[PDB]
């Protein structure tokens, strides 16, 4: 078809850029297409198209922009319940709502990189974007600090990122998977990416997430995350059974608990874990 | 709010001193002035004391973004004591001593005031090499605060952020 | 040399046995070859054989049997302050000391495999012959379980302990280094060997285990240690860094405190965190 093709185009002239991001771009340009009026089509066949990338990609990311962009257009059309003008108005507001979402790494940045201190050490487990943003601007900021990688053994990423952090002439420092509570004592803060936000405040992230969490807790370390907000899912799970199995499929996720997280940066502001239920009742998504 | 209860109920009341400025003395004397029963002690002995208490109630001077407090010297065991032994930690604070700001900032928090007050200057020479700092406020964190008592009755820490956009705009919070 | 070659021929015809009591075999036959009749002659020779040896092999293992060898010359030089008798009741009471060294891991089983029940998961970090044992001496009560081994990123001796536990018809289960903590409510025990048992009660083992300690301790999981009594070591690290940087040397061990262990299983009995430091304390090691 086109919608696998179209999403993978737009990952590969980027590499740099979510999959989120880009499937929702892939479903506005998907939305020009669309030649039937009536809106259980239009529903379906969107709703469709955003399944069949679910499916390409199993990550939590896809699932939250799909489950957004399917609330966006049901708020427009409870516009007038039109569907004449409504697609209209609908793309514009999308593409309003592209350029907003392309903004919040940035705004991610420049709100989290405050929070780090000139000496102070620095704990992250595998490569994001959003982190190595937020390490860039304050190494702007004529800041100097220490960085410590886990080397995140499913998949060699945690070296991606040592080699990113290196590059920006910081003195990074790779550590085994298995070494995360040997280092914990060497740390002043955890600052890592998050996949999806659930309902209660907890963290989707990699396999090798919540045991570093953890050991934060247990050693009194500020554990910050950071994350955008098309990243909110409405999930609840209770444990690390609970999650859905689409997504850590050897699992490729966990569920971090919000107890155990200290704030949260997003692209609406510095929030903490019961901020976003707020968020996500507000949505009603 | 401790002597407006004493004409209907009888209670014990310990008040811990400050020790660079001790300025629970006068409150101690303004409580006993009304018959309370009140009494007066050190900071050295807030955790030793800590066994028998069973509700602690104090003021802050501002309340940060997350829920966090900027509160006298000695606020931070306080509130450790009381997390330790599980027992309720109540601030009485108004709207005004809200602040729309996480703890970003570093070393700049705390007012720190001559050394007169801690080390006084007819010591001698040690003066030149002893390094004395005194810190006014500090720092206690969300998570040892159970119960925020204002104007428009109680809450918890975790819905202050609410009462921020409440109170503030997102646009004014650098100034 | 000749010290180096004995170490490395009793470390070859058995693999299975472990480095600190090939320390001590090689130490008490090289005892034979000692010519010199005078007491620190035969002290200085024999300390500068165990340090040598400890430089070839880097473990707390190796260091424990030398040190327990030097007291319990030290207690046999007590004896009469003799060196003419004391050479020869020296050596009968080693080779009861290795003799009864050798039942060592058998005792270690038969007291520690009663601990586990029927239909309970274990949770087990690297290969280890203790382990085994207790795991082999409870399948052979007509005992049925499960076992979960981590992988052990620094060197791949998870997969190892895994084959050889799938070999005695066993459903073990290998997980990744950074799902310790994913698969930390699906365990109802946690059984690890124990390379050195430090002065309070704590262990110094691989370096992923400590955080495994703290996921059990933050999930109430029983953490149950298998050690001998020849890795008794008089240290008292206070934290990741107070411990000897010969041990570690990508660390290669952790220290783990005695807060996180629920009961140790020793040659000696079942003992408690605290024990262990009344035995050092009655050793004047």
């Amino acid at each position: 078809k086109e919608l696998i093709e179209y999403f993978k185009s737009q990952m590969k002239e980027d590499p740099d850029m979510a999959s989120a991001v880009a499937a929702i771009r892939t479903l506005l340009e998907f939305l020009k297409r669309d030649k039937g009026e009536t809106i259980q089509g239009l529903r379906a066949n969107l709703t469709s198209a955003i399944e069949t990338l679910c499916g390409v990609d199993s990550s939590v990311a896809v699932s939250s922009g799909g489950e957004l962009f399917l609330r966006f257009i049901s708020l427009a059309s409870l516009e007038y319940s039109d569907y004449s003008k409504c697609k209209k108005i609908m793309i514009e507001r999308g593409e309003l709502f592209l350029r907003r979402i392309s903004l919040s790494r940035n705004k991610i940045a420049d709100l989290c990189h405050t929070f780090i201190k000139d000496g102070a050490t620095i704990l992250t487990h595998a490569y994001s974007r959003v982190v190595l943003r937020v390490l860039e601007a304050a190494v702007a900021a004529k800041k100097r600090f220490s960085v410590y990688v886990t080397e995140s053994q499913p998949d060699l990423s945690g070296k991606k990122m040592a080699k990113a952090l290196c590059h920006l002439n910081v003195p990074v420092t790779v550590v085994l998977d298995a070494a995360v509570g040997y280092i914990m004592e060497k740390a002043d803060l955890v600052i890592v990416g998050a996949e999806g936000v659930v309902e209660n405040g907890g963290i989707i992230n990699k396999i090798g997430t919540n045991q570093m969490a953890v050991c934060a807790k247990a050693q009194n370390k500020p554990f910050y995350v950071v994350a955008e907000s098309f990243k909110f899912v409405r999930l609840f799970p209770l444990n690390q059974q609970d999650v859905p199995d689409k997504f850590k499929y050897h699992p490729w996720v966990d569920y971090t608990a919000p107890s155990l997280i200290t704030l949260l940066f997003t692209d609406l502001g510095v929030l903490t874990p019961s901020a976003v239920s707020d968020e996500l009742i507000k949505l009603y998504l | 709010f401790l002597k407006e209860a004493a004409r209907k109920r009888k209670f014990h009341v310990i008040v811990a001193e400050c020790a660079p400025f001790c300025q629970g003395h006068e409150m101690a004397v303004n409580l006993s002035k009304a018959g309370i029963e009140t009494t007066v002690m050190t900071d050295a002995a807030i955790f030793a004391v800590m066994s028998r208490v069973n509700k602690v109630i104090i003021g802050t001077k501002t309340i940060l973004a997350n829920g966090a407090l900027r509160a006298v010297t000695g606020t931070h065991t306080l509130a450790l004591a009381a997390k330790h032994h599980s027992t309720p930690l109540i601030v009485c604070a108004p709207m005004f001593k809200l602040s729309p700001q996480f703890p970003n900032e570093e070393d700049s928090f705390h007012k720190f005031v001559a050394p007169e007050e801690v080390l006084p200057f007819t010591e001698g020479d040690i003066l030149e090499k002893v390094s004395v700092h005194c810190p006014v406020f500090d720092y206690v964190p969300p998570e040892l605060i159970t119960l925020f008592i204002s104007n428009i009755g109680g809450n918890a820490p975790s819905y202050i952020y609410r009462l921020m956009s409440e109170l503030y705009h997102p646009d004014d919070h650098v100034l």
